[PDB]
């Protein structure tokens, strides 16, 4: 609703988008009018009319005079072409980004941080039509607060088995396991942990009897044999 | 030497001193405004990024040793199954040697220090060259009797003079259009570079990149750290 | 042309000006009465030089004619009599009798008027005094305005500065961006939570309107004799037309291959079919009803699309793209489009209309 | 001396397999590669009227007949500068906690 | 990992069932499996003792 009201600050806001749209709709008309006004000028010739030059002057000197117009108007025509090529080059890069933007942000969710709508975790994005282009509305998740916890490097049970997390993007804190991007605490499961040959000092020291408290899913194979 | 040398026009209308080049061209309607961000804010941005790769939490109480950040970034691409101390000092020793070697280089090819130096030198030279080319066009009399409009009006009758001054009005206005056209080209080149730079920091500096070869050529990219540079950034991948 | 605001508008030959920074000329002496100054080398002996200092004067200095202010300066250049920059522009001359040097400056200096909210709220200038409240001494220039307060809401940003709509100037503060938690193995960490979703907007242009220029008719104006001289220029006209046509064709093929539309996605893109349970998509989706216009069902643009099109398009709708069928009639006085078509410029329709573009947007949604 | 620039050998990247001989890279060392990226241009504002006419009152009348050329110059320059200003001012976000 | 040499003992959670065997797979028996995968729990053996 705030976007809708804003259409009735800075980059990546509605105000910047509106300014860009206005320049797009104005740029084309400006170039054409500047081209057509060049016909008014007489490039140091008798007149801006070729027929008037030929009527007033003799054929030999008239040819020299119209060379001023031919060179003058042709140079003014070359400037218009050079200006359009710059816009065509600029737009070509713009639509290539737009094609990447729709393929990676609209039709799918993007891992690339900051690509779809600046900072924040991009959840989805939708598109609206706009004069000679697309207006992208990128919906990004912004966290209001932060949960302060103590990340554990891993487990060392019986000082014999080093047991650490497998997924790099997962944290084991105080015990819970949760994503490092959003606070979704979860009870640890043995499938989340993998065995490591060498333990380190930073690991939490544990015993085989205390381990099932940390990992309720753990199956103590031998304790369950001595029963 | 420093960006503060960027001249001021406050003393330019004073008229009690012979005009230097900056004032001599400001008398022709050309005013070079200061760059958008000075080196101080640019360096602050670079320092902010470098200090944020070791910010492990919301508050400053979560400051980390840099080895911990490197260790996490190593686990991101391959779970370290034998984290020996020696395995870590080797990387630290290699980085220390390599960072000093760049330092000595500043005091060959693409993606090296020498290529970056040439680009930076061209950046600081290009803007001055275009402005000087614009100002030197004033001395040319574009097929007129003189390059001075007042001189033409004194020598000739107002009817004939209007033709002569129109030769240089066309000539100067065309020279002014050439300066704008090559300025827009420069602005389009920088826009492509700035979009990449924001793309580069978001995917290589503020996070580790899964796109192979994106952050500094081939190999597995661990981190990148930014430094300020004349009118831009210098990425160390 | 009385108000300086009106003066600026008339210089821009527009009744309404977009917000920005507009070049401006320092207000010179309203009553001209310019004294005449004349300096030249002595001849025969006899010296006839005379000059007026610190007043905008019409001067002839050693053959250099112009209008400017002559001011005594403290330099003591020992060589020459008059001095110029590298571009041959007179900077100072020497009173040959006494050796003092006088600098020559323009009578008026360029200024930048800050035009926001349809008013001149401030002036960037090199002069310390003007017709405003206060002057702020920025490091590079003076800034005159009617509000010396700090600028915290820069409506118009430019170079290192930003100006508010009240006329206040300031620096653009370094915005505090979104914080990102660097990953780590151990110690205190902070997991973000209480997520709230915010929409950031970005406009991306897809195409330009193709323009075909018949260089023969633009240059020669249909004159058959002039076409003979144009042929002596070989491929100048040929390459102009080739460049324009190639650009249009590349852009056309790219955006026709880009805009792929699925029918089922369209069926789910209507307000009746879509169900954003809790997510209000009414402003994002467009209505579609059976159109009496040739029976074909029409889908109107969404509310946001209508807002983005109507208020911005100077002609209201994209269908106002003129047709040249009525241009060759000649039974009416030519308008702008017909007048420029008579000069060999034909603005062909854009590659895709707003309807197909809106259809593509609805397909993605 | 002159010479053809030799084709520099790249860093070998192992194509993933299913079975058979494979090679796993090991004993890494970190090398830093530098890349300079430009962010902005110094804005330049040209007063078209005083550049062309040199402050001459009578020459400004003739310049008025050129309509919007002397205006499009200034408009394009300041518009480009404003886009650069807003883009890099929004791009540079600074966190004091990281500072 | 294929990107770094980080040797590690296989874990039961690293493997997943497949409908059909293939000729390139290594030929094994339930007695050899715990040697290959120390984490494997032989349900029949652990219940029959
Ligand atoms: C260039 O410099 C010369 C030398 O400074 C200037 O000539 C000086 O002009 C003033 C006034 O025109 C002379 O003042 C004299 O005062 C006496 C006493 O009141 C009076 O009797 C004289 O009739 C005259 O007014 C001054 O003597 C004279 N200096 C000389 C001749 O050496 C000259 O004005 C400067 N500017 C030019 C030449 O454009
Ligand atoms: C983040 O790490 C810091 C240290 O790296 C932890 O700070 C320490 O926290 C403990 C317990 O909160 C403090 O112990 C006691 O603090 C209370 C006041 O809160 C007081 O009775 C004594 O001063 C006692 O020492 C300890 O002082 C403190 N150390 C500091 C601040 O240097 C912090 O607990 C960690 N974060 C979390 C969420 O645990
Ligand atoms: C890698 O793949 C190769 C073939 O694809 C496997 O065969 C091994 O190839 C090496 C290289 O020739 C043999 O080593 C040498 O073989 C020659 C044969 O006359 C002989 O001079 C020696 O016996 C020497 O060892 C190796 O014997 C051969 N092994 C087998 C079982 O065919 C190879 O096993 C694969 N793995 C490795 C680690 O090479
Ligand atoms: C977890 O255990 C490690 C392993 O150290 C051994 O076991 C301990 C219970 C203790 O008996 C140590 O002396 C044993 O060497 C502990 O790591 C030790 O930490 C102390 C701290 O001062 C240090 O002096 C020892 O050198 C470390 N031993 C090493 C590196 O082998 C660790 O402190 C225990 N606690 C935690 C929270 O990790
Ligand atoms: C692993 O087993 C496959 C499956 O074949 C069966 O199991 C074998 C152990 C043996 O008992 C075969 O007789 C069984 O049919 C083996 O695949 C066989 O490969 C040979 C060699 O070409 C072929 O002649 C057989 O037809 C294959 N049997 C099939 C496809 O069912 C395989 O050789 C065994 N060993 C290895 C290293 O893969
Ligand atoms: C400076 O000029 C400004 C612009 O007018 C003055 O500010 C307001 O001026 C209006 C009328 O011009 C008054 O009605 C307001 O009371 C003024 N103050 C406000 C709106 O806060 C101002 O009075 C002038 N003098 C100064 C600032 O000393
Ligand atoms: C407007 O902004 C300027 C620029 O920051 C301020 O100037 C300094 O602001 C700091 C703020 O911490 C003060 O400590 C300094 O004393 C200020 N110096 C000067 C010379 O002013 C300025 O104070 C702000 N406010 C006004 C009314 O100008
Ligand atoms: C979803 O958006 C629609 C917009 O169409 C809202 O409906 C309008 O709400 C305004 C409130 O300011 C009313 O004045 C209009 O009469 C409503 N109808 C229109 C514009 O057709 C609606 O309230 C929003 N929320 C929902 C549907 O839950
Ligand atoms: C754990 O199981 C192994 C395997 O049978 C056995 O050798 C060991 O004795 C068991 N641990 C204890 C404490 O009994
Ligand atoms: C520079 O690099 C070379 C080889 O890469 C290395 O031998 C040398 O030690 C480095 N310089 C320093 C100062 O470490
Ligand atoms: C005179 O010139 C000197 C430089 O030579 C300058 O510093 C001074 O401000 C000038 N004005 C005086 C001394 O009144
Ligand atoms: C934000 O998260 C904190 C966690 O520290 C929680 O206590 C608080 O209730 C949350 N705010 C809400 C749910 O509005
Ligand atoms: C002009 O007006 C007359 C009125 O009798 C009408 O018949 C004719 O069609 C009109 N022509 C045009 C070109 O409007
Ligand atoms: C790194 O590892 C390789 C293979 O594992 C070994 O050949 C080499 O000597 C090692 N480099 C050292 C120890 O510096
Ligand atoms: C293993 O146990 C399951 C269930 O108890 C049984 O169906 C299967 O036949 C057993 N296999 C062997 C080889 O004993």
């Amino acid at each position: 609703g705030n976007i809708t009201s804003a259409f009735e600050r800075g980059l990546n806001t509605v105000a910047h988008a509106l300014t860009k749209v206005q320049e797009v709709v104005n740029s084309q008309g400006a170039a054409l009018t500047q081209l057509t006004v060049q016909l008014q000028h007489n490039f140091q010739a008798i007149s801006s009319s070729i027929d008037d030059i030929y009527s007033r002057l003799d054929p030999p000197s008239a040819d020299v005079q119209v060379d001023r117009l031919i060179t003058g108007r042709l140079s003014a025509l070359n400037a218009f072409v050079a200006q359009t090529l710059t816009k065509y080059t600029e737009v070509q890069a713009s639509r290539k980004l737009a094609q990447q933007k729709v393929n990676e942000c609209v039709k799918s969710q993007s891992q690339r941080y900051g690509f779809c709508g600046g900072d924040g975790e991009h959840i989805f994005s939708l598109v609206q039509a706009a004069p000679q282009g697309l207006l992208f509305l990128h919906t990004v998740l912004v966290p209001s607060d932060f949960v302060d916890v103590i990340a554990i490097a891993g487990l060392c049970v019986n000082d014999e088995i080093a047991l650490t997390l497998r997924e790099p993007g997962l944290v084991l804190f105080t015990y819970f396991v949760s994503s490092r991007r959003m606070f979704e605490p979860r009870k640890p499961t043995v499938s989340d942990f993998v065995q490591i040959e060498s333990c380190v000092v930073t690991y939490v020291n544990l015993t085989r009897d205390q381990l099932p408290d940390v990992i309720p899913d753990y199956i103590d194979v031998n304790k369950t044999r001595d029963e | 030497g420093l960006g503060t040398v960027d001249e001021d026009y406050k003393r330019c209308s004073n008229g009690r001193s012979v005009a230097d080049l900056v004032c001599a061209q400001y008398y022709s309607g050309v005013m070079v405004l200061p760059g958008v961000v000075d080196a101080e804010k640019l360096h602050m941005y670079s320092a902010s990024l470098i200090g944020g790769m070791v910010l492990g939490g919301f508050t400053a109480a979560a400051a980390l040793p840099f080895s911990y950040a490197v260790q996490a970034r190593l686990n991101y691409l391959a779970l370290q199954t034998d984290v020996l101390q020696r395995n870590q000092q080797l990387l630290a020793e290699s980085f220390n040697s390599a960072i000093g070697n760049i330092t000595s280089a500043f005091e060959r090819g693409l993606n090296t220090v020498a290529h970056a130096l040439t680009k930076v030198q061209e950046v600081v030279n290009s803007q001055g060259a275009a402005l000087t080319q614009l100002t030197v066009q004033l001395q040319h009399n574009f097929q007129a009797i003189s390059s001075s409009i007042d001189d033409i009006y004194s020598r000739l009758d107002p009817p004939s003079a209007d033709v002569q001054v129109d030769r240089l009005i066309t000539g100067r206005l065309s020279a002014l259009n050439a300066f704008v056209a090559q300025t827009l080209t420069k602005y389009t080149e920088v826009q492509a570079s700035r979009k990449l730079a924001q793309q580069k920091v978001n995917e290589c500096v503020k996070s580790q990149s899964q796109r192979y070869g994106f952050c500094g050529g081939d190999g597995e990219h661990i981190f990148s750290l930014v430094q300020a540079a004349p009118q831009g950034l210098l990425f160390l991948h | 042309c009385d108000d300086p605001v009106s003066q600026l508008k008339c210089s821009q030959v527009a009744f309404d000006l977009d917000d920005g920074f507009y070049p401006f000329s320092s207000r010179n002496l309203l009553s001209h009465e310019q004294p005449i100054s004349f300096v030249t080398l002595p001849s025969f002996v006899t010296d006839v030089s005379f000059m007026t200092l610190d007043v905008c004067t019409k001067y002839t200095i050693y053959g250099f004619k112009g209008e400017g202010i002559i001011t005594l300066t403290n330099s003591s250049f020992l060589a020459g009599v008059y001095y110029t920059s590298d571009s041959g522009q007179l900077l100072a001359f020497k009173n040959v009798t006494s050796g003092a040097v006088y600098s020559v400056t323009p009578c008026s200096f360029s200024e930048q008027a800050a035009y926001v909210d349809d008013d001149i709220v401030g002036v960037i200038s090199s002069l310390s005094s003007s017709t405003f409240n206060s002057t702020r001494e920025l490091p590079g220039f003076f800034y005159h305005s009617n509000d010396g307060s700090n600028c915290t809401e820069p409506v118009l940003v430019y170079s290192n500065i930003g100006v508010c709509k009240s006329g206040s100037i300031g620096y653009v503060p370094s915005q505090s961006g979104q914080v990102k938690i660097a990953p780590t193995v151990t110690g205190n960490i902070s997991i973000p939570t209480n997520f709230s979703m915010s929409i950031r907007t970005e406009y991306l242009q897809l195409y330009n309107t193709p323009v075909s220029v018949d260089c023969a008719t633009y240059v020669c104006n249909g004159n058959s004799r002039c076409k003979q001289l144009l042929t002596q220029y070989t491929a100048a006209c040929k390459t102009i037309e080739s460049a324009l046509q190639l650009s249009a064709r590349l852009e056309s093929v790219e955006v026709n291959s880009m805009l792929t539309i699925s029918e089922e996605a369209l069926q789910l893109a209507t307000i009746s079919s879509f169900n954003g349970d809790g997510y209000n998509f009414t402003n994002v989706l467009g209505v579609s009803v059976y159109d009496p216009a040739r029976g074909r069902v029409v889908q109107k643009r969404s509310f946001i699309e209508d807002l983005l099109f109507n208020k911005v398009v100077t002609n209201g709708l994209g269908t106002v793209d003129e047709d040249y069928k009525r241009c060759s009639n000649g039974r009416s006085v030519a308008d702008l489009v017909c007048a420029q078509y008579y000069s060999g410029v034909m603005v062909l329709p854009g590659v895709v209309d707003a309807e197909k573009l809106h259809m593509y947007s609805a397909s993605l949604i």
